[PDB]
RNA sequence: CAGCGAAGGAUUUGGUGGAUUACUAGCUAAUAGCAAUCUA
């Protein structure tokens, strides 16, 4: 239950730093703020590393074995991570701002540009155990006079070519015996040298500067001593070079400027292969694939990330995120994608597994305040500060409906019908609730009776009663449908922000400004029970303010709460860097999550070092409708916290004779039901999978009819989280058919137990199985046409 | 100099101010004891903030209530509201928060009108 | 015994052990290299930061260590190791079996004295290299010439000579010619220390009776004598900043300061270190500086500074006494209890037999701080009792930290040796708290716990009674009386709903906590010594008296595992943070790891000291053990955080031993099965034209499969290559004169989807065929070969409606069951 | 065995509190006399409409029950009896007089039938409420009645109404008062004696429904 | 932008062939996403 | 007054030291030198 771990970070495909590819360039590693995201672009998936720098990261490299990563932040706190185990190996503090870090091509050394010293360390093994000091220093060279801007290793890991703000570039041999081969310095640029590369044969050296000159250096005679043979110029007048890279094998120089324009050249002849623009913001990063076919560009101001193949002129992806400006989120009615309403005025529909945005919608001319799904993922409603609620078909991607009032107000929250006839929206300057029909477009009603700004709205999903709650310290329940026009006001102790509604519509949980979460019975309007949450809230100290984090009244309350789908838990977040979840029977804190440890954000540290910034805040929390997770719209992105059953041995009434050995003996002796319930009492995912695949098709329905009723949600949620990605489609559908036929009355009379295990199953039937069935159906009908009709002339 | 706490209990036009502080255990309404609060059939309406949580909460604190306005039943409802939320506020400020919200849970399970009145009315249908 | 889960990382909390440290000087800064058992540690003397720790543990204890500029020379059992930045550069094996026990380094020479009164000289090869490396000669101090060698020094400007300080004599060797130049007269008492003065050719000798001699090593006389009666002299140091002071260090822990110019005694720092641990073991002035670094055997390293004089004209006669400056320290006795302060594995609380509670940092050793015992004020205003001469609290039996409400109120609850109340502490303030919870039955505190709401603390007395106090306000809330003998374990649920107590009468009581009922009581077969509650999985483990570990869950109150194998009393145990393993340690000098899923012993370590405490980190990072000897905390890292270990039992289905199940490729040949690959490949193939608008071997294998009537290699190549390659191979298939390549592709797809594997890909390959050149198939429809190939493709493909009505049933009934 | 200590000093207050008043902190009884536990509703379909599961100290809960439809199904049935007792033009508003005569009638119910008077009045409700009735199917006013069933809230409503107005007319000009006539009515309705106005009226309504069923 | 960035609490940030069209919706490989009534 | 109460108790304040981010050493013209010195 409560054992959530940080899974993913949706939104924000790039923040600051350098993009890296893999060696077999399938994944790309992107520095999001202090995490690192890794997007696998072929196997369409994505993860974010769990570890966390304390400032924004500025350098990334992983060796070409793929086996370990090193990430340096913007004051030199390096972190060495095991890339396969996903666990951090060492924390090493270089003392000043490191501009670049690079592993050697042979993997065994890495070097980095810390200030004006090039320092080469040698890589610790991944097979060795963790030591107190795993890095052993090779050397530290100081020949530059100002800060080094770039490294480049040679093809053999033998020379290293560094570029500085000082107007030179230098070549250093790795070992001392080749010191005479590499002792030259390369002058002649008017500005900062942005890059210095070898050719494929390491005979020519190209040095690209900030003003726009690329110099070709050759070991010629005018003795032989590294002349400059040709200077080529970009002649981009106002713009200047922001990032350079070179693929030496395909002779491809890729250059991004401070105007969004990037050009890519075939270098020793200097012929413009292509020139095109990311946008208007500067191109902060260029990176290239190992085969040189993909170019990943990152612009840091809008947080955007291209990877673009330059042969077939086409963008593998275009993915722009939102730093700090995200007002709301909503899970799709199957937990496959999250819709994000963001303050720059747009809707963005992010896939969860593959961490990318599918569609974006810009028809609001101001900050979109709320999104909400309806009609089972077919329609999606959003309300913004420009005065409009509007509806979005997620099939034809059209804004088909726009609802305004008559009073020119700005809407801050909405709520739709279950049977989506009516949308409803509340403002923070009008004290009314606006009730629109969705079929026609008209303003059906204006509900009046709050004496304070309507902070939150929610329709009960079962009996369709409206619950609004406002800053006049009052939650209010409106019976709209069918001749009632009934109003029931429940007073509460302080002013309310974030009401939420149970999945059965029985109760409503409100968050108040005191710091509490009160839970009320709707039909008999009396309080069922409250949680006192203002003492398990982490409220950090800002830098500008002159009052301690203990005595602050800034963020000791929750501005967004949400029920779990079994109705038993509440996740909650606010303008603080803790999100807390509770179980509402016992009113006790299950777990508290620190949403950021970035010291670049403001409200993170409670105690500031006695030796504006974007504050940290969560603006919306939601539980996943299909699989045991929650998304939180922080300032860093959409933090996705999820459990997984691979770890955490948590049995269910095992005894001493219940053992993996006992389970495989019962499987080998083919008591299949006993093996299945032994694996359920182990609650071990590999054992459940092993027994599940070992049961034959002949006796799926006998086992599925004899499964005990306490192990029913376990086998249903297992079949869901297995069958989304497993290939055994007919096996999983046979099991689903046998379970629904044998015990599908228990499910119907215990709806909210199997409310997230059944939504995960019909995330498998309509999303892989129905697509396959559509393909075979179209093949059958094209066959019947192509052989049944007359093609003659 | 003493840890003290002041709360208010209201029904229609009665209003009761309750001062709770640390002491020996005496509960006094309008100077007279609590066992004199007429109309004597609603003396248990006055008593139920004591009997719902036990007298061992009141064994270390002394309450005094001053009740003006209203009528007989509005004054006993003001008294019981003032006593209840005064005990809650004292255990908030000077005893632990766990006993604070245990008291809030007990009073709210009996009736939350011990703690929150029904105040602004009517409804214009 | 080497392990396969945990590997040794460091032993934290150690600063010194009373080997005389060495000082070294890089440039104008100073470092201080102190021995901690078998490693040394380099400290930055301007701030006492830990720069370096030696990379490997030496095979025995380091016994004499010196430091020139970049290099540190550490002598242990037989040999001298030359270390730079911790990493060992060289190892000089001596040709003896005698233990090397002194050394000096001057010039190209390293001179190492053994304990059989032989001296080994080692020489550089060429005077430009970094350390002395080659053997040169051997010197011997026989019984005629002098006693046991008590020090080995080189006083300056002495061209390749060596002052050897024996117990009675002072010899002077020429170490190039191997000669004994000068042997002094005897000394009437045994000399223990020597230090060269910054005066030219003067050494200072310290005797076992109380006198400092100032021997002039060229005249052969003694210049002066300083008498400190009944004090054995253990250190000598000289001030070199224009103030001629000497600092002697006395093995009753005293540091006495003398003016040599005006022959007075400046000041005495009394009890600067403990006499019982050696007194002041090495004291030295950082040269040119008024700061002196002392170190003692009580695991402590201090600095004292001389402020400038307070008289503005006299100065030299008004010498302000030395004051204290920075210091580092740890426990002076081996720790008795261990806990982790937080889930981040950053701080760990640690209590020792020297009656101190330290908070040690696993990230940066400067952050280690002693929790203060300065009591608060009484709550009413009365007086607090106790002695006026303040001493530390009795040594800590148990503790329990739960930082849910941290900074808010009291946070740690701790139980001391043979006293009837449990103190509280605040980890945020790093100090004691206002409350001491009594047991109320005149019994000593045998266990403590506290809930994870942070509101409640639980005391378990030796007369069998659990008392539940509030941590905020410090008063008794409840009191359960079930046991009659001593309660050794209390814990509570993560939801404050069921508590579990275990006493050494061998009954585990299960109580409801909100209601004050008991849910049950289970009688085991031995007295229980220790409980550990794994709180997420609700499984608690008991160390019974019959040397078993009983793992029992609190939900259904059954013994669910029973782990046998320990040979003596189980000292400690702890759960893995995922709750899969349990690591125990017992008085048979062993540490075992048990996989309680399978119920067997994964790994065992025979460790020479008995491990008295074992704690996992609250993440899966580290194991922390605590042994009988050694003032620190031994730290291990689990290698199973980076690899996966086999849960296969030691003594003295490889996927099921490695907890995996690689899902088999297809379960039955009559079952449809998708590809082992991404699900999106079907959609990419079906719509890659519009996707991009929004953004040969094949022919030879096809022909060879048409010969052999087996297209398995063709279909393997098709399932292998990429969507652009698939479209570009299907789009070029010779659709013109006899139509062979089309019909070979069609009955290849027939042979493919007869096999019920990759069938969504075979379906999209047929869709791509009909899309690319289904117009030529429609054109020469009624052609015999292509019509028969499509006929048998439909013959196999018409058995695909099993999937259709299967997903129709699942969709319709799932919708009906969910909604209605 | 096992015992919990949860008070650690005998609680004494400076204001002296009566011994039965401080005995009332272990169980809530109506008027500190009549226990609410082991008071069951011996007829199902009326449990969840006669409410005896939150015990009270007096029949003067001033809560608001007339602003949602079935909210008066959880007013305690002693207070519903009290509120139905204070109705006619003479005795409107006089809830303290109604509470006082409810206290008197429960005292004399117990002194006549030595059993729990809350159990007696709950049995009287569940025996009085008619289980069938007739509506007048109109046809423009064709005088024909059709038997309908009757919902449990209407059964509790009409039960309290029949009992209270039977006590009024039985006390109309006899020597007995409303408290004594209501006691006789509740006792006879509890045992179901067919000597009460209330269950004679129930038997007439049910018999007419059986007739023109 | 500038008047509502100073009238707020929380922080608000601020030829070749193509500007790559980084922001673009409608794409789960949809081509004819029009309505049948629209056609 | 009672009570608390070990060769005393309370309040206030100045200075210094250690933490307030996760520990790979100083200098320079830096593949090495110096650190007693870079200069003939």
């Amino acid at each position: 239950k409560s054992d959530f771990k940080f899974s993913n970070l949706l939104g924000t495909v790039y923040r600051q730093g350098n993009i890296t590819f893999s060696d077999d360039g399938k994944q790309l590693l992107s520095p999001v703020g202090n995490r690192v995201s890794v997007f696998d672009l072929i196997n369409n998936k994505s993860f974010t590393f769990e570890y966390e720098h304390r400032k924004n990261i500025a350098a990334i490299d992983l060796n070409k074995q793929g086996t370990l990563l090193i990430s340096i932040d913007e004051d030199g706190r390096a972190i060495l991570v095991n890339f396969k185990a996903r666990n951090v190996l060492h924390h090493f503090n270089f003392k000043e701002k490191c501009s670049a870090v690079k592993f050697s091509p042979d993997g065994r050394l890495f070097a980095l540009a810390s200030g004006r010293f090039l320092q080469i360390w040698k890589t610790p093994d991944v097979n060795k155990d963790r030591q107190f000091a795993p890095f052993v220093r090779h050397r530290v060279h100081a020949g530059h006079f100002q800060d080094i801007t770039s490294l480049t290793w040679s093809q053999d890991s033998r020379f290293i070519l560094t570029t500085s703000k000082d107007l030179s570039a230098k070549i250093w041999s790795v070992d001392s015996e080749e010191k005479n081969l590499a002792a030259t310095t390369f002058n002649g640029h008017r500005d900062y040298v942005m890059g210095a590369f070898f050719s494929h044969d390491q005979e020519k050296i190209y040095t690209v500067s900030k003003d726009g000159a690329v110099f070709v250096w050759e070991f010629t005679k005018r003795k032989y001593s590294w002349r400059i043979t040709k200077k080529h110029f970009f002649y981009a007048n106002q713009a200047k070079v922001k990032c350079v890279t070179f693929h030496p094998a395909t002779r491809l120089l890729a250059v991004g400027f401070t105007s969004g324009e990037f050009r890519l050249y075939d270098l020793p002849d200097f012929t413009l292969i292509q020139q095109l623009s990311m946008g208007q913001n500067p191109v902060n990063t260029v990176s290239v694939n190992q085969t040189g076919e993909w170019l990943a560009f990152g612009s840091s101001k809008l947080g955007q990330l291209l990877v673009y193949e330059w042969q077939s002129e086409s963008y593998i992806l275009k993915q722009q995120g939102h730093f700090d400006s995200t007002n709301s989120l909503a899970y799709s009615p199957d937990g496959s994608r999250v819709v994000t309403a963001s303050e720059d005025g747009k809707i963005k529909v992010w896939d969860i597994t593959s961490g990318f945005c599918l569609a974006t919608f810009e028809e609001h001319t101001s900050s979109v305040t709320a999104v909400q799904f309806a009609k089972r993922g077919q329609v999606m409603f959003s309300s913004s500060l420009d005065g409009t609620v509007r509806a979005w078909d997620l099939i034809r991607y059209r804004n088909f409906r726009t609802f305004t009032g008559t009073e020119r107000i700005q809407f801050n929250c909405l709520a739709v019908d279950p049977s989506g006839e009516v949308v409803c929206a509340g403002s923070l300057d009008n004290f009314d609730i606006h009730v629109w029909s969705v079929q026609t477009g008209q303003l059906l009603d204006a509900l009046s009776g709050h004496e304070g700004p309507v902070s939150c709205l929610s329709f009960s999903q079962e009996n369709s009663v409206l619950a609004s709650a406002s800053w006049d310290k009052t939650i209010r329940i409106w019976s709209i449908f069918g001749r009632s026009q009934q109003v029931e006001p429940i007073e509460v102790y302080s002013d309310v922000l974030a009401l939420s509604m149970r999945p059965d519509g029985k109760e409503v949980a409100v968050s108040t400004l005191k710091g509490q979460i009160s839970i009320f019975n709707i039909e008999d309007a009396k309080q069922v029970g409250n949680i006192d949450c203002r003492k398990d809230i982490i409220s950090g100290r800002f830098n500008q303010d002159r009052f301690t984090a203990k005595n602050s009244e800034r963020s000791k309350f929750f501005t967004t709460i949400h029920y779990s789908f079994d109705g038993m838990a509440i996740v909650a977040g606010g303008n603080n860097n803790s999100i807390c979840l509770y179980d509402v029977p016992n009113e006790v804190l299950l777990k508290r999550f620190i949403v950021s440890r970035n010291m670049a954000l403001n409200g993170t540290l409670e105690f500031l070092n006695s030796k504006m910034r974007p504050e940290v805040r969560v603006t919306s929390v939601q539980f996943s409708p299909t699989a045991n997770a929650f998304a939180a719209a922080s300032t860093e992105g959409l933090l996705i916290y999820s459990t997984n059953d691979t770890i955490l041995f948590d049995p269910f009434d095992l005894d001493v004779d219940v053992t993996p050995h006992s389970t495989v003996e019962a499987l080998r002796e083919k008591q299949f039901l006993n093996a299945l319930v032994m694996a359920f009492r182990l609650n071990e995912e590999y054992l459940i999978n092993k027994v599940y695949e070992a049961i034959p098709i002949k006796e799926i329905p006998l086992v599925a009819s004899n499964i005990p009723a306490i192990y029913l949600p376990r086998i249903l949620k297992f079949i869901g989280d297995f069958a989304i990605e497993s290939q055994h489609i007919e096996f999983n559908l046979i099991w689903i058919k046998a379970l629904l036929s044998a015990s599908g009355g228990y499910i119907n009379e215990h709806k909210y137990l199997f409310s997230t295990a059944m939504r995960s199953i019909q995330r498998f039937i309509v999303r892989v199985a129905k697509e396959v069935v559509n393909t075979t159906t179209d093949n059958k009908y094209t066959y019947r046409f192509l052989v049944s009709t007359d093609g003659s002339m | 100099a003493v840890p003290s706490v002041q709360t208010f209990g209201k029904k229609k036009s009665a209003t009761a101010v309750a001062h709770v502080k640390a002491g020996k255990g005496l509960i006094k309404v309008n100077g007279s004891p609590i066992t004199l609060v007429e109309p004597e059939i609603l003396r248990f309406k006055v008593y139920e903030p004591l009997l719902l949580v036990g007298l061992d909460k009141f064994s270390n604190i002394d309450i005094r209530v001053r009740v003006t306005g209203g009528g007989h039943v509005s004054q006993v409802y003001a008294i019981r509201q003032a006593i209840a939320k005064g005990l809650v506020a004292y255990h908030q400020k000077y005893v632990d928060e766990q006993s604070k919200n245990e008291l809030k849970k007990a009073f709210t399970s009996y009736d939350r009108t011990l703690l929150i009145a029904d105040s602004r009315r009517p409804e214009p249908k | 015994k080497n392990s396969k889960i945990f590997s040794p990382f460091r032993i934290i909390g150690n600063v010194s052990n009373g080997v005389p440290f060495a000082t070294g000087t890089l440039g104008s800064t100073f470092y201080i290299v102190t021995c901690v058992g078998k490693t040394f540690q380099i400290y930055d003397a301007n701030t006492l930061h830990l720069l370096f720790v030696s990379e490997k543990e030496t095979p025995s204890s380091i016994v004499a260590l010196s430091a020139h500029f970049h290099y540190v020379y550490a002598a242990y059992e037989n040999k001298v190791g030359i270390y730079k930045r911790g990493i060992e550069e060289h190892l000089l094996e001596l040709e003896t079996d005698a233990n090397v026990e002194h050394l000096c380094i001057f010039g190209d020479y390293l001179c190492a004295s053994t304990d059989d009164n032989s001296i080994f000289i080692y020489k550089k090869s060429d005077p430009q290299d970094k350390y002395p490396s080659e053997f040169y000669t051997k010197l011997t101090v026989t019984e005629i010439q002098g006693g046991e060698i008590v020090s080995l020094q080189h006083l300056a400007t002495y061209l390749n000579k060596l002052t050897v300080v024996t117990k009675s004599n002072v010899l002077l060797f020429n170490v190039r010619t191997g000669k004994l130049v000068f042997t002094s007269n005897e000394f009437p008492d045994q000399i223990t220390t020597a230090e060269p003065a910054p005066v030219l050719d003067i050494i200072a000798l310290g005797t076992v009776t109380g006198e400092v001699i100032m021997f002039n090593m060229r005249k052969g006389k003694r210049i002066r004598t300083i008498k400190i009666p009944q004090s054995r002299i253990s250190s000598l140091s000289f001030r070199t900043d224009g103030s001629s002071h000497l600092s002697v260090g006395t093995s009753s822990g005293d540091l006495i300061f003398y003016d040599l110019d005006r022959r007075s005694r400046i000041h005495v720092l009394k009890n600067i270190h403990r006499e019982s641990y050696g007194g002041v073991t090495q004291a030295t002035f950082l040269n040119g500086q008024p700061i002196i670094v002392t170190s003692g055997g009580d695991n402590s390293l201090k600095e004292y500074v001389f402020d400038p004089s307070l008289s503005q004209g006299s100065g030299d006669v008004v010498v302000q006494p030395p004051r204290y400056l920075r210091s580092r320290g740890g426990h002076s006795q081996p720790p008795s209890y261990i806990a982790f302060a937080d889930s981040q594995s950053h701080f760990m609380l640690s209590a020792s037999k020297d009656r101190s509670l330290w908070s040690f940092s696993l990230r940066k050793d400067a952050q280690s701080q002693e929790m203060s015992q300065r009591l608060h004020k009484k709550q009413d205003g009365g007086r607090v009792g106790g002695s006026t001469i303040k001493s530390k609290f009795p040594e800590i039996v148990a503790l329990a930290i739960e930082n849910a409400r941290i900074g808010e109120w009291e946070n740690i609850i701790t139980a001391h040796k043979d006293e009837k109340f449990a103190r509280t502490w605040d980890m945020r303030n790093k100090r004691v708290g206002r409350w001491t919870f009594d047991t109320t039955d005149d019994g000593f505190v045998k266990s403590v716990a506290m809930s994870q709401c942070g509101n409640f603390g639980f005391i378990g007395s030796s007369n069998g009674s659990i008392t539940i106090y509030n941590m905020q306000s410090g008063i008794l809330r409840k009191k359960y009386k079930l046991h009659k003998r001593a309660v050794t374990g209390i814990s509570l649920d993560g939801m404050n709903r069921k508590m579990v107590s275990c006493g050494l009468d061998g009954i585990v009581g299960f109580y409801d906590f909100n209601k004050s009922t008991l849910l049950g009581k289970l009688k085991l077969d031995a007295p229980i010594t220790a409980m550990v509650y794994h709180r997420s999985s609700d499984l608690f483990a008991l160390a019974l008296d019959d040397l078993s570990i009983v793992v029992i869950d609190a939900v259904t109150q059954r013994v669910v595992r029973q782990l046998w194998g320990h040979s003596n009393r189980i000292t400690a145990f702890d759960f893995s943070p995922e709750g899969r393993w349990i690591v125990s340690a017992s008085l048979d000098s062993t540490i075992r790891t048990w996989d309680l899923p399978t119920g067997g012993c994964i790994d065992g370590i025979i460790v020479d000291n008995v491990a008295t405490n074992v704690k996992f980190s609250p993440n899966g990072d580290l194991l922390a053990t605590t042994h009988v000897t050694g003032n620190g905390i031994c730290i291990w890292t689990n290698r199973a955080q980076f690899k996966t270990v086999s849960t296969r039992t030691i003594d003295e289905l490889n996927d099921i031993d490695f907890n995996t199940y690689t899902s088999l490729e297809q379960i039955d040949k009559e079952l449809l099965t998708l590809s082992i690959g991404p699900r999106s490949k079907m959609n990419t193939l079906l719509h890659l034209d519009v996707i991009r608008k929004r953004s040969s071997h094949f022919t030879k294998q096809l022909r060879e499969g048409s010969q052999s009537k087996d297209y398995s290699s063709l279909l393997a190549t098709l399932i292998n290559f990429s969507p652009a390659a698939v479209d570009l191979e299907i789009r070029s298939l010779n659709s013109f004169e006899p139509f062979d390549e089309i019909v070979w592709f069609i009955d290849a797809l027939t042979q493919g989807l007869k096999s019920n594997k990759n069938f969504e890909l075979y379906e999209t390959f047929m869709s791509l065929l009909f899309k690319a050149h289904g117009d030529v198939i429609h054109a020469n429809n009624k052609n015999q070969d292509i019509a028969s190939a499509l006929q048998n493709w439909e013959d196999v493909h018409k058995k695909e409606d099993r999937l259709d009505d299967l997903v129709k049933f699942c969709m319709g009934v799932a919708a009906f069951v969910t909604t209605a | 065995d096992f015992e919990v200590v949860e008070e650690f000093t005998p609680v004494v207050l400076a204001t002296p509190i009566p011994e039965e008043v401080q005995q009332a902190q272990t169980e809530i009884k109506l008027f500190n006399k009549w226990s609410f536990e082991e008071v069951e509703v011996k007829d199902a379909s009326l449990v969840d409409y006669v409410q005896v599961r939150q015990p009270i100290f007096v029949a003067h809960t001033a809560g608001r029950y007339a602003n949602k439809r079935f909210r008066k199904a959880q007013c305690p049935i002693i207070e519903r009896l009290t509120n139905s007792l204070m109705m006619n033009g003479r005795n409107n508003g006089k809830k303290l007089k109604a509470v006082r005569i409810i206290k008197h009638t429960l005292d004399i119910i117990n002194v006549l039938t030595d059993q729990n008077p809350i159990q007696v009045v709950v049995d009287a409700i569940t025996n009085t409420g008619p289980r069938e009735d007739t509506t007048r199917v109109g046809g423009g006013g064709a005088a024909r009645r059709q038997a309908v069933d009757v919902s449990p809230l209407r059964r509790v409503n009409q039960a309290i109404a029949l009992l209270t107005i039977g006590a009024r007319e039985a006390a109309f000009r006899n020597i007995k008062t409303i408290a004594e006539t209501l006691a006789e009515e509740l006792i006879n309705a509890a045992k179901g004696s067919s000597t009460s106005y209330a269950i004679k009226k129930k038997d007439e309504l049910e018999r007419v429904a059986k007739s023109n069923r | 932008y500038k008047l509502d960035v100073l009238s707020s609490v929380h922080f608000v940030p601020k030829t070749p062939t193509i500007s790559m069209e980084d922001a673009q919706p409608l794409y789960m490989s949809n081509a004819s996403s029009l309505a049948p009534q629209e056609i």
